[PDB]
């Protein structure tokens, strides 16, 4: 009936460059 | 930790609600998969009989005395009555050009008209399929920044204090694709079987169009020139 | 750190700004909501107890003869004052395929007028709901790209010292997701609302046109004939 | 080790995400084939046939020419399509009618098989467009599963991690593995789709025009002598 | 510093950055020129339609529009529809008329949406290849990083964070590039088809006047 | 490690087929791009003075005489002779609205296919630019598991050798977007120039058949009255 | 006009966590 969302779109990079900030400084301490 | 099952329950408010929408979301999608399929496999098969029947009428009042019989919620018999409703109510009329311009309208109306009621469900579907990813993500955010909050407020330099709140959020995202993906497959299946459908009832109003237009024009050729 | 309430005042300066930037794009929609909702809500029920009105119209006057009394601002009541007085400006010709292309016409380009009408205002929710991720995205990257500067210079280990860089950091994109879940919730919603009414208005349109030709046709024949 | 004894000892849901991606790559090419010796077969023959028709001049020459192009000749079914309703229209006077009759069942069919030719896109399509999100699927999995494992003793080195790495590697890998030529394939046949509906349509083209201007020079002669 | 890291960069960094600065005040400049002819436009042409919704007849509608300018799209269309009506002199087939005229009308509203649309062109090249290249970009410095940190083997991981922050920084400049174009890209689409719309409706009202009159002469004429 | 060179050499085995697929597809891309582009440039040139050149004929006649000398492969010529070529084999008809009728039909016909010979090319340039960066990251993945693998020895020892081997993954990381950003660059160049020279091809086509129907009608009117 | 106006997300999300991986598995080696 319309021009709807259809689309699955996931920028969640944000979350795997949270885990890297844990990972840089998480083995060498 | 323990395990996928007995790791939903020890989450957090936010990640707690966010995997319980989704798998609502899940089970929403599904019932409606089950019950739209079985829905159209049967209408796809009593049009297809219908139009091999009708495909051998002649004249519209032949294809009448077929249709005479496919029930009440016959499409065919729908479309039928439309052609044969223009052309009783434009009774004493001299314009076949304007009997038949009636008609196509308004069957082409009929048949629009039934697409858009057989896509029913399908806004569920999208939107579960567009938002479902997001809630998953804004479940992992959540609990990863309601994690690093812990570790800050602790000060506990360590990692396997942190470690089962990062499982949760990335369990709480893969929650969120699986809710998505397969509400997306069954949304492009929909829309397929969808034009399909639309494809054969046009067939079917093509026909009955042709009849129509036949049985006029043969009719003024045989009482204007003898 | 203690939560939101808390992280947004000291985050940072270009953070604090995607984040402001953010929650006025949530307010925008939220109000887009609300107004559009009563509107769609009022107008489609009037249109629907207008068209359950003049489903029972055999002729234009008739259906002028019912419609006398619906107000001043009804849909139905506009389309059948086009086709009027589409036949009060060619009173005069005898070109019944002329009057009847230029109805056809008129209703055309008032339909899609009315269409576009209703549909002001998706723009914003379509834009922010494809968008917000993103904005949510930099906000999270330029947290991150200040947190490795915070590393380099001065440098330290013991994430105990990032932990609040990277809270806010995060914040910026759940915020990003929060304010593009509902725009896209509300966009698929009156993507459909919109369709459904711009549906029932073309048939009222119809309906209108079947009237005035088949009016027309009768009255040439029934004038010339005998 | 190497890759194999890396799939060998990869969770549960990470190989059913590895066997499903697989199998949809068997099918995509199985499809490949298939519809590419179809596509290569129906086209050869449409060519000829429209390259034999562009020397028509009348429908009744046309109807000689194409007596005898077999039974599975588009370009027949199309030229008996317009035989067959200037047959059924015998009586009829208007030639109006039957010109639009005839161009009206020749849209629907040309429709027709060009809805027939394009079956099995839907799946390619259907792949190549979510296999990437299968893929992540499997990827998130593994990390979950490799901060499972960190957890699970105190210490974080490269041995607790190296199973869930294993696992996000070789899901994604597979992932574009069966996502990139349902994406080459899909967009081969979907050029390939247009050019031959095109082909069609122009044969389609030749049918109503020589049918148009066939009734038209008849009933010119039949009403001036 | 956020400037004092945009020199840091060594080359394929650098020369990224800059191309991304470019396209973001390229995207700025097309805007502003684009939206503020958009509104003029829309403005004068919404003027001049409802100007002429009181208009009866073809003659009264160019007394009305005699003076609209020349840029004036609805004097194109008026003139168009007399232009026909005047190279069709001595035929007899008012059908044929209408059907040339409205040919002529659709074909200049098209022509005229074209004309609008453009620019169009690099804000959507922009908007779809600026994520692209601020992520090459980031993967470049991310490598040039771990090439760095083999030469000297240098085996701690707390010194290459500046490598790491201007990869970063080139996605970021990446995105401030390319959300901006993808925003105007949709509204500009979107005015475009809503003035195009109200040019339809223009051209519409002049197509009804001119078969208005040709009946009604017609018949006239026919019947005395 | 290598600036380049070395780099390439120590892709070990899939790296650098992969690098070579892209590099071969960049020069593909690259010499589509300077080869369609003085076709398409003479093209549209031509066809631009062709149109001004006609927009000064008041009748199909004189048009014919004005593009009399335009060459053989005159996009314009082309449509003059089918308008011409309509009107010579309906000759005995007295159709008017059925000529008219026939020649656009033809005319669409004509243009929808100079359309798309103008486009052909562009899938090449669509596909390269939608797959190129899943092609560098296929190669990514496998350069980052192998080195993985190499590592999965012992290597109880903090000396770096994972740099080299986990920064050429990157590399044709690199090389993926950089053979995906002039593929999209170039085709959103010729979507464009596509559609403004069908337009501009429209444009002639609607000339030609106004012509043709003012002549017709006042052929016809002359002749009744 | 069939050209391409709206960012992607597929190939901006395959690369920055295989940019994860790396430091994933190298930030561990100078434990
Ligand atoms: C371990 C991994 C290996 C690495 C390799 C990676 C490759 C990088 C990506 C390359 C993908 C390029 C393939 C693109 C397919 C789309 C082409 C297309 O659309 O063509 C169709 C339609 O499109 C067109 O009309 C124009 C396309 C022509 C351009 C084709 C050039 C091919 C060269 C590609 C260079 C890639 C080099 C690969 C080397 C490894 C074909 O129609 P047809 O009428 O010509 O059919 C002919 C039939 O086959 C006869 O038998
Ligand atoms: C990372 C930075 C990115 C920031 C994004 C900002 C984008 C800047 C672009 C601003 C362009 C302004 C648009 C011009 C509006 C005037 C046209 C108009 O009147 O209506 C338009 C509608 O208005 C818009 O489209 C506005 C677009 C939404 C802008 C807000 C989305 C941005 C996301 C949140 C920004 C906050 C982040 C800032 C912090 C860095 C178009 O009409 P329609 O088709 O859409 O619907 C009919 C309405 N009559
Ligand atoms: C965990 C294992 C992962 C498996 C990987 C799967 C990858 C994606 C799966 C792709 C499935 C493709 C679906 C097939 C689409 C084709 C549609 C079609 O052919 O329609 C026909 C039948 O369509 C169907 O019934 C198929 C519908 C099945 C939907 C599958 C839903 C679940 C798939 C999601 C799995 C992905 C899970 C990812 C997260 C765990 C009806 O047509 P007809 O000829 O018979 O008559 C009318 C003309 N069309
Ligand atoms: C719970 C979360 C995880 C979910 C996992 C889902 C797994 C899904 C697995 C993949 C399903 C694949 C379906 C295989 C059949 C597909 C057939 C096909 O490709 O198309 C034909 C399908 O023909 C039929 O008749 C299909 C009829 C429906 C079949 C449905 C099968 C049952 C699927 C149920 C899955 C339920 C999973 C979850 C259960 C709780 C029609 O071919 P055509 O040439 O006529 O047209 C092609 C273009 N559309």
């Amino acid at each position: 009936n319309g021009e709807m969302h259809d689309i699955n779109v996931t920028p969640f990079i944000d979350v795997m460059l949270v885990l890297l900030i844990i990972f840089m400084v998480a083995a060498p301490l | 930790d323990l395990s996928v099952w007995g790791m939903y329950q020890h989450a957090d408010i936010v990640v707690k609600c966010v995997m319980i929408g989704l798998i609502l979301a899940s089970v929403v999608t599904w019932a409606i998969f089950f019950s739209k399929s079985v829905e159209f496999f049967n209408q796809k098969r009593r049009l297809k009989r219908e139009q091999q029947l009708l495909a051998e009428a002649r004249s519209l009042n032949q294809a009448n005395d077929i249709a005479a019989d496919f029930g009440s919620k016959s499409l065919s018999l729908h479309l039928l009555n439309e052609a044969q409703n223009e052309l009783e109510l434009s009774e004493g009329s001299d314009d076949n050009e304007g009997i038949k311009e009636r008609t196509s309208f308004r069957l082409e109306r009929r048949v629009a008209a039934v697409g858009r009621q057989m896509g029913r469900g399908n806004g569920y579907l999208a939107t579960i399929g567009a938002i479902s990813p997001f809630v998953g993500l804004f479940g992992t955010v959540w609990g990863i920044m309601n994690s690093f909050i812990g570790i800050a407020q602790t000060q506990t330099t360590n990692l396997a204090v942190v470690a089962p709140g990062i499982a949760e959020a990335l369990l709480a995202t893969a929650i969120g694709l699986v809710a998505a993906i397969p509400a997306v497959v069954i949304y492009n299946v929909f829309a397929r079987q969808i034009g399909g459908f639309k494809a054969m009832l046009g067939d079917v109003a093509a026909q009955v169009l042709l009849l129509q237009s036949r049985d006029l024009d043969l009719e003024a050729s045989a009482a204007a020139h003898p």
